[PDB]
């Protein structure tokens, strides 16, 4: 049960400071970790090693605004004076008798322009598709910044996870982002519920659109 | 310092063998721990194994040991990964890397990495799309406008092109990037925002062309009565 736990996402604006946390399982509480950065389309970069008492090894080529500290089971990466190029996945790692343990990574968004909230357009299955014995709900998400969203689907009021396919956000020509999410149902499932909902979460706030088969 | 670069096929059929090459420069003459690591969608990174090119000996992740081979070609500054009998679980970005030899405070780390290569395990073959109309809705549009569209479902490979009214309609068109589904097939949506007053008189047709399958569809998108 050697586990490194990281929150999946974080966001901050240019010039701010952020502290990312790696939490060590109790059996690993005295272990050394390494921090890495992965910028989009770039090779991961080793940033530093950090031991249980807070000593670290600075790495050649890594800006001084990256530093590390420790407290009990927690290992921190602090990034001061955030630059646009600091937007990246940050992941921690340790080593236990020839086994590498990785954290899940924290995706840090660094805003270099103001937050923009998503437009959400939800389409029900077409009658033509239902005649082909299929049903797809289409949730189109546009004009948001930063490019990080989560999507949750509901049947009536109950969460639905099966049959969901969601894109990674992609940058539009206007520098905001777009994404789409598709929910696959049988025609019988579609016609038997009162409604289905697509809920988009972006920087803490939510937008939920709903469609009903009786429409 | 050390530079690494992965290469190899981006698609592998289920039950076949995945092969990747790493090209290196700036390494030691001898004594490098040339390593492979992968990250699957939604999961954390996973070490695959390494070879030390002084000893020639390999170490593999036990969960993959039966399927993995790592080897070197010092004469061309390359090393290699093979992974046999692949399944969907092996779809991942694959990285080559170099482990350190400092063992500072009891950890080994990956001091240098390549940019990674995506390998998708896929049984998909050339297939034309099904095209469905997305009838106009004004629930989420600005005043006086409606969004209508076409759902272009279950095609392979990319790309598809979508035009509207044979290219006469370009303003207000947003063709979204496709989703690669777990089936191995792509789906995308193209939506156009038009004046609501036009819905009674103006005809809207999406023109879908899937050149790989030589399939074309011209789908009328009508208001719901």
């Amino acid at each position: 049960q050697s586990v490194l736990t990281q929150s999946p996402s974080a966001s901050a604006s240019l010039g701010a400071s952020v502290k990312l946390t790696c939490t060590l399982s109790s059996g690993l509480r005295s272990y050394t970790i390494a921090w890495y950065q992965r910028q989009r389309g770039q090779a991961p970069r080793f940033l530093l090693r950090l031991d249980s008492v807070g000593s670290h090894t600075k790495v050649d080529g890594i800006p001084d605004r990256f530093s590390g500290s420790s407290s009990g089971t927690e290992r921190y990466l602090t990034i001061s004076n955030l630059q646009s190029e600091d937007e990246a996945d940050y992941f921690c790692q340790t080593w236990t008798t020839g086994i590498y343990i990785f954290g899940g990574g924290t995706r840090l968004s660094v805003l270099s322009q103001p937050k923009a909230s998503p437009t959400v357009t939800l389409f029900p299955p077409s009658s033509e598709e239902l005649q082909a014995n299929k049903a797809t709900l289409v949730c189109l998400i546009s004009d948001f910044y930063p490019g990080a969203v989560t999507v949750a689907w509901k049947a009536d009021s109950s969460p639905v996870k099966a049959g969901v396919e969601t894109t990674t956000p992609s940058k539009q020509s206007n520098n905001k982002y777009a994404a789409s999410s598709y929910l696959s149902l049988t025609p019988e499932q579609w016609k038997s519920h009162r409604s289905y909902s697509c809920q988009v979460t972006h920087e803490g706030s939510t937008v939920e659109k709903t469609v009903a088969p009786t429409e | 310092q050390v530079q690494l670069q992965e290469s190899g096929p981006g698609l592998v059929k289920p039950s076949e063998t995945l092969s990747l090459t790493c090209a290196v420069s700036g390494g030691s003459i001898s004594g490098n721990y040339w390593s492979w690591i992968r990250q699957s969608p939604g999961k954390g990174l996973e070490w695959i194994g390494h070879i030390n090119d002084y000893s020639g000996r390999t170490d593999y992740n036990p969960s993959l040991k039966s399927r993995v081979t790592i080897s070197t070609d010092t004469s061309t500054n390359q090393f290699f990964l093979t992974l046999s009998s692949v399944s969907a679980a092996d779809t991942a970005v694959y990285y080559c890397a170099r482990r350190d030899t400092d063992f500072w405070r009891g950890i080994y780390v990956f001091e240098f990495w390549g940019q990674g290569v995506l390998v998708t395990v896929s049984s998909a073959s050339t297939k034309g799309p099904s095209v469905f109309p997305l009838a106009p809705s004004s629930k989420s549009t600005s005043g006086g406008t409606a969004a209508l569209g076409c759902l272009v479902k279950d095609y392979f490979p990319e790309p598809v092109t979508v035009s509207w009214n044979s290219g006469a309609l370009t303003s207000g068109v947003h063709t979204f990037p496709a989703v690669l589904q777990s089936s191995g097939l792509y789906s995308l949506s193209s939506v156009v925002t038009v004046p609501s007053s036009s819905l009674g008189t103006q005809t809207y047709i999406c023109n879908v062309n899937h050149k790989p399958s030589n399939t074309k569809v011209d789908k009328r998108v009508e208001p719901k009565s």
